[PDB]
């Protein structure tokens, strides 16, 4: 089991218990009308980053496993970042990385505007 | 030939091997026995050993009867394939070969009233769970056990072909052990239980001693040595202090080695096998004869009679404890 | 009657079309699963992976394949499978599987009289289980096989455990060396990769390796080792042969029990428990050495401090030595 | 209905010549590829490769399979791939490679009413892979895998990633204990040979080794023994014996922690960045023992000079040996 | 005239009956049999086998096969030895096999005109042979290859060398590191199943194993080591240290390199000839060392007998080792 | 497309791959080339080496002209199935294999004029008999020969396709040598005769050199410290022997521990290498150098001049002769 609590422009992502059975933290939000977003994923250990194409070069994503945090930095915001943000872990045979299908723990959301 | 090539083609026309003989109607009945051209090598570490075997099987297929100049068709082994046969498996199989050089080894001979012999040449590694409290004095019961893979009993039976005991037959010169005797087999019948249904199983038990002199040149000679080696330093001069250090250490050093590499070709069990507990007796001896050395040592200066009564004690004391100790475990072992 | 049985299966397999699945075009074809537990052979941290030895139970319906009047299951000749649609079943995790084929292929056909399909299969296969060793070899692992359709996506077919939680057996006949099963779980659930949903089952065990085969091979010969080397705080402090052969002898030692050690693990590049015990008994005789170095050192001119040193010691090292082993093994159990 | 599906792939594959690419005797037929990969189960020194698993997709366009009047995509049984035109890939750097068999051959067949295919594999191959491993270990390396065709020129045929950057999936799947994932590239481009021009794609990841395990096993083990032949310098010149077997101690297992170490890897003639700090550390403790040696010469007609010399090498040899490492670290980090 | 050729060829397949042996019904086929070696690899002890690769021809006659009007021996595409049929002949004392299959499966037919078929394959075979390590390494070993009929009994099919003792060629030219082929022998018999009595062929070789290696590696240490100990009896009995020092190296080594030595053979539970000279040199060195203990118990009160003692050592030693090499090398030589 | 089907039909009508092209009226040439995509690493223990090749062969076949609109069908390799190819074997091949993945990496071209070339993709591992005599400073010629395995001279020849030294082609980047160099080949035809007949046999010998750096640190490295390290013995002064006694007891227990392990990779010859050789050397060294302290330690209490005038002379003579003994030995085996 796997608890997320969501801190936080600069959001924090802090993960205990079996952080090794999931070893992928991903980002998303969602807007009143539309479904949830794929934003980034992180790995806790390679820290081999990925991104959607909407926040490329603008967000970015750190991890630190000292008392295991993952960091979204959001940086040039646009009226169109207005979205209740989730943060999730992912297994190892989870499968697709962009759809939240396939996330098990969710964090508790995030308002940005 | 061209009378027994109608024979074979009014055998097959119209024949369908995707049911067994008797579908329907009664059980088919499968008389087996399996002739050890050699027994292989025992594998320890993993728990199997390997077996070469003439695998035997005989049943009765009345749409094959036939009338002709001869009484058995001796065929080539294709014929096998357009035929029903059983589907033998071996339940603690783990990876099996059946040849196939220069030709498949199969053989099918067809006799006049429907019966069917075939024999085929099988190399199979099966799995032997080992138990390895007494090791190296332990012996085993190596089990090898076969059936039929979708036939539950209500359609397909084996028995032995003749008495049990005589259908498992081990070649005079077929033995590829070289740790190991092997001192019979036993022969055995039964009913399995699956989510599938009951099934039909044969078992063979071989019987397995394990020889011991590797391990007695190898692990117990050496320990042995170490032991006296250590005793040696009670006759040296309590002058000598760095002489019997060196001895100590030395002989620490050595049980330490024997002990870790003990352990080489055996799977990582929990548990202490024979050979541990006299390997931890002889650390147990030489640990206490550096500590002899040291309180003889602490004594020299200040109670020097003390000292020599200490040597001289020890002098008679560590080699009687040890032949006794040895005597207690080789008959404890050795008599089970 | 044989014939009218062959006849009938004649009919059976006449006009069928093995590249369509049942009910093509229509709802989903549901697959239930069951799995017999052979055996569970060999665990290997070095290569991460788990052998395992199964019988591997499907179950469909298929109204092709319905028949009447032979109050019958039907049992066939395995190669009618060749003849059949079946499902094209895979696992995820595994490395390298193969079925049984001695003495013939190791599968099983039966059909029923409405169409339901037994499709049984004994399969060998490695799997790829990733181990968690910072705990070693005080370590507890989960190792799980992942069960999934290749080509067949959630709108052509649905997998289920037959049985619910009964549908896997023989987990608590396993016996392993190193290891002793907790538990075992079963779960079912839908994966999406960029070709669309997938049904999936997973089958994980939990294993708690058996600490018996360490306290023998590494963590006794350390102990014995460490206390070897207090042996020489009750040497006269003259003799510098004699304690520097003891001082030196524990290192080799130490040295030569870490590469034993070592010499059965993966390159991991973290630090294990097994080698935090060991760093403390060389740092326990490292500063043994040291200590003869020190008394050696100021004995010629205060010979009073050496002995007093010498005494304290005598005491001092199996007092902090049994405090490092308290704190360890309250921190690791 | 099933039937109807039936006639429509029946007349599909009727008059099929599977001898003939798409457009035999026209434009080349365009081939584009996905990878989706899912563990790189080890790389290896000693035989020079790696071992990569992966979803290897293939979409092309085939007129021969166009159909109408169904408009659903046909996920079809793998077995009809062995009646159709498939592209003749193969990758040039393997050395073994399989396609998973289990339970059935791990293939997939997606056929698309303009005559579209998708064809999937899922492969297990063992891939070269040179390495330079003269800053091992603390080395990186770029480890590829090269797609080409086999029989079809750039005129029959034409490769691209389909969907570009994005062609390739599932990096941050790659967990190796001994590596890291630093980046991935993807390259397309024309080779040729003496029987003509063949299209090449190229998928290459750079790998950075992790060094905690050679800090944890090999540089640490060298450091405490050198240290431990400086504690001869504070031991009186007296103790002959002492000293010697302090000495020749350190030397011997200086060289025994490199050859054990060099035995592990390939034979490669040149020398590496371990092996320098090995030789650096042997060269420290050699002297050392030179060191006593002299005084051991001198010392019965010249004390006081021996102490001296004792006295210098006790501040010396550690300030030497800490400028050795600071510039080794700097130099290969 | 291809024409021609291909309706004769046609003709002779046409109502040939595979299932059937040629004479099926009358007298027993004869099957001449030859063999060229072309290497014989690794002669393991460990795994008590040897590899051999050979070609493997068979001549018999097929009267269905005849043909007239075309004065050649026709060889054919080897995919025709599908269609014919060939004798079932199997290595009963073979562990692992194959036909080599680059670039073509390594088969040839030809046919001649009176129906007489040439069938040759090229094979590799790693073959089983027992070994008696009683006297190893100066044993000498006797390594067979069975040649049988699996199905075919002896009222089937006979077995014969083509060609006398000239059937087999090329063991005149193979050349092994570790052994000399010293003979080579062909004999004919048959053996008696439960099935019925068959024919058999054995081909076995005399390997007699060269000693130089064995010199480099494992008698020239044991000497060197043995005379070493007996350095200890030129050293003063007063110094303790240096000669308890010798004696322990000498004793300690000498076990190590039996331990050593003996994990390079299968563990035989009976002593080898190298294994008893590795015990007498061990009991040597140790002999020696009990003698300084000896002359270290009594040179206090008696330091002439100490002195006498050791003077006869220096000739004792040295003469009983010359005469135990002498016995043993007499012996086994 | 109908065009290139009937076509293809056409050619595969009445056509019997049974027979070689010419069969009974003349000689089926085949002209063969060579393309080495990696020349792969050597083994000295098994004494084979790896090579993949992309290996094409050339024919031509009256039965397959045709004419249409294209000059030239590249075909599905399936195709090579169906039609007449020859039975290229490598005598000298061990287990090789024919890639498969993910399709049989062959390619069949076929000409208006009847003119077929036909490329495959393999890996062969081939016998390389080595002689260590010079080790490690040696240099081997591996071969590698192929010819038919069913057809003789009088039937199917092989030829090279332009001139022999250009029609085996090493690629540039295509080393996977880790111990040795490939200097170069050549490139040659001839006759075999065996029981069957005169064969054609085409070879290629690759000129392979060892380099020496790994040896040089693994093993002359050590033994060179080790006899410096017994030499250094004689400056310590004759009081001190449990000093001078361990530095030869250590000395001589490297030397040994070096020359048993000094053979892992090679396989058991029986003969002596230069390694072997310099080992010996170096032992003898080392040994001479323990029997030197011996000689002093007995004549210092008597005759105390004569001891300190051989360790004087010692001091001189040992590092003189090894050095004498390397420059002889890196000469004799340097410029070779
Ligand atoms: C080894 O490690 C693996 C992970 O790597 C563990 O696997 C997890 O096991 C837990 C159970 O212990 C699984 O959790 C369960 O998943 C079920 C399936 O969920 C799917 O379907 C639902 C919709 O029905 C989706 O929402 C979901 O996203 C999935 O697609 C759920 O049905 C279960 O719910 C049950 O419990 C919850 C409370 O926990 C209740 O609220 C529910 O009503 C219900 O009773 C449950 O969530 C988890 O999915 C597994 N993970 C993976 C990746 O498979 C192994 O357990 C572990 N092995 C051992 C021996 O511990
Ligand atoms: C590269 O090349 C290798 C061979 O060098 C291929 O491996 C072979 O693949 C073929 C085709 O799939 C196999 O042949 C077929 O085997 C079927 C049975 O397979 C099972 O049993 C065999 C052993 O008997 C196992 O090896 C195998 O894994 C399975 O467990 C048969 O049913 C097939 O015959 C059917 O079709 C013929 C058509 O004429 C009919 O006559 C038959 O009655 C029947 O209907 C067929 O024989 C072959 O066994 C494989 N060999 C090996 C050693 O694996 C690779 O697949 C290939 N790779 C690629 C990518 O092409
Ligand atoms: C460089 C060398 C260094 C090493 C040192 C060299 C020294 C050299 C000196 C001498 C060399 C001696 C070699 C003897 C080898 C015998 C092997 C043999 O034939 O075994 C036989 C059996 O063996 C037994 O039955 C005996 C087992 C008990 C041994 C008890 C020892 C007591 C020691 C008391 C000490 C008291 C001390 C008191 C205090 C002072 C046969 O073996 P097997 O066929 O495998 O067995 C069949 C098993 N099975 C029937 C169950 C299947
Ligand atoms: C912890 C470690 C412990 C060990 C000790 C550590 C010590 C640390 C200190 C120093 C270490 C120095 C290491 C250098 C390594 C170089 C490697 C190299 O590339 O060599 C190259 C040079 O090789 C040659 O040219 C071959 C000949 C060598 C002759 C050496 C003579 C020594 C004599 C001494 C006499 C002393 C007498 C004293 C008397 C008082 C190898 O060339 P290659 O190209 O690879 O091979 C040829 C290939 N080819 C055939 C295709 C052309
Ligand atoms: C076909 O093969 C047969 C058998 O080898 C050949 O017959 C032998 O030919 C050699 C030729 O030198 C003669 O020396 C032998 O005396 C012949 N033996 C017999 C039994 O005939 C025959 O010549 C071959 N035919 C062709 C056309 O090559
Ligand atoms: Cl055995
Ligand atoms: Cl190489």
């Amino acid at each position: 089991q796997v608890q997320l609590v969501e801190s936080g422009l600069r959001l924090s992502c802090a993960a205990s218990g079996h952080t090794f059975n999931y070893p992928i933290m991903g980002w998303f939000r969602q807007a009143p009308g539309k479904e949830r977003e794929f934003v980034g994923a992180i790995s806790w250990s390679g820290g081999s980053t990925s991104y959607a194409d909407s926040v490329k070069d603008r967000f970015t994503i750190s991890r630190d496993n000292a008392k295991n945090t993952v960091y979204l930095e959001m940086n040039n915001l646009k009226p169109e970042d207005t979205a209740v943000y989730y943060c999730a872990a992912k297994g190892r045979y989870s499968g697709g990385l962009y759809y939240p299908t396939n996330y098990d723990y969710w964090g508790q959301g995030t308002q940005v505007t | 030939t061209t009378v027994f090539t109608r024979i074979l083609d009014r055998l097959l026309d119209g024949y369908d091997n995707r049911l067994r003989p008797g579908l329907g109607e009664r059980v088919t009945e499968v008389k087996t026995d399996i002739f050890v051209t050699s027994f292989g090598p025992v594998s320890d570490h993993d728990m199997e050993y390997t077996i070469d075997v003439f695998f035997r099987q005989s049943w009765k297929d009345e749409r094959l009867k036939f009338k002709g100049p001869m009484t058995v068709l001796r065929l080539n082994n294709l014929m096998a394939s357009k035929i029903w046969t059983p589907d033998t498996f071996f339940h603690n199989g783990k990876k099996s070969v059946a040849h196939n050089m220069t030709m498949p080894n199969k053989l099918l001979r067809i006799t006049e009233d429907g019966t069917l012999l075939y024999t085929m040449r099988l190399t199979v590694r099966a799995e032997c769970p080992m138990h390895l409290e007494d090791f190296p004095m332990d012996a085993h019961a190596c089990p090898l056990k076969f059936g039929s893979y979708a036939y539950t009993r209500a359609e397909v039976v084996y028995e032995w072909t003749r008495e049990p005991a005589r259908s498992v037959v081990v070649a005079e010169d077929g033995s590829r052990l070289n740790q190991y005797d092997l001192l019979g087999q036993t022969v055995d019948s039964g009913i399995v239980q699956s989510s599938t249904g009951e099934y039909v199983v044969m078992t063979t038990h071989f019987h397995l001693k394990r020889k011991i002199g590797y391990f007695v040149i190898q692990t117990y000679l050496p320990c042995i040595m170490t032991v006296i080696l250590s005793q040696v330093s009670f006759w040296l001069n309590r002058e000598s202090v760095p002489a019997r250090t060196v001895f100590g250490v030395t002989t620490v050093l050595t049980m330490t080695t024997l002990s870790i590499s003990a352990r080489n070709s055996l799977p990582k069990v929990a548990y202490a096998t024979a050979m541990d507990w006299f390997i931890a007796v002889c650390y147990a001896f030489v640990f206490s004869a550096l500590i002899e050395f040291a309180t003889v040592n602490y004594f020299t200066k200040s109670q020097p009679a003390r000292a020599a009564k200490i040597d001289r004690l020890s002098r008679i004391a560590f080699p009687l404890l040890f032949g006794i100790f040895n005597l207690v475990y080789w008959a404890t072992y050795l008599n089970r | 009657n044989m014939s009218f049985v062959k006849e009938t299966v004649d009919k059976l397999l006449k006009g069928y079309d093995i590249r369509l699945r049942p009910d093509f075009g229509g709802p989903p074809v549901c697959v239930g699963m069951n799995i017999d537990i052979a055996s569970i052979d060999m665990v290997s941290e070095v290569n991460m992976d788990y052998t395992l030895t199964m019988y591997f139970q499907q179950y469909w319906r298929d109204k092709r394949l319905a028949y009447s009047g032979i109050p019958l299951n039907l049992t066939l000749d395995n190669r009618v499978a060749d003849q059949l649609w079946v499902p094209d079943t895979y696992f995820l995790n595994d490395k390298k599987s193969f079925v049984h084929g001695v003495t013939v292929k190791n599968r099983m056909i039966r059909l029923h009289p409405d169409g339901t399909v037994l499709y049984g299969l004994r399969i060998t296969t490695t799997a790829a289980c990733m181990m968690d060793l910072r705990r070693y070899p005080l370590d507890e692992q989960n190792c799980t096989l992942e069960i999934e359709s290749y080509g067949y996506t959630t709108d052509d077919i649905e997998f289920y455990w037959r049985g619910g939680d009964k549908a896997v057996t023989g987990v608590e006949r396993i016996e392993l060396p190193q290891f002793s099963i907790v538990e075992h779980r079963l779960v079912s659930r839908n994966v999406v990769f960029a070709t669309g949903a997938y049904p999936r089952l997973s089958l994980s065990f939990r294993l708690k390796r058996n600490i018996g085969y360490f306290i023998l091979q590494t963590y006794m010969p350390s102990i014995l080792i460490t206390i070897l080397s207090w042996v020489s705080f009750w040497i006269n402090y003259d003799a510098s042969a004699a304690r520097v052969a003891l001082g030196i002898t524990t290192v080799l030692t130490m040295t030569t029990i870490n590469t034993h050690l070592r010499e059965t693990l993966p390159k991991i590049p973290y630090v294990k428990a097994i080698d935090m015990y060991l760093m403390g008994c060389f740092v326990f005789v490292f500063l043994a050495l040291l200590e003869y170095a020190f008394v050696n050192y100021i004995f010629f001119s205060q010979p009073a401090r050496a002995a007093a040193i010498d005494r304290w010691s005598r005491i001092v090292f199996p007092f902090t030595f049994s405090l490092f082993n308290l704190v360890y093994w309250l921190y690791y159990v």
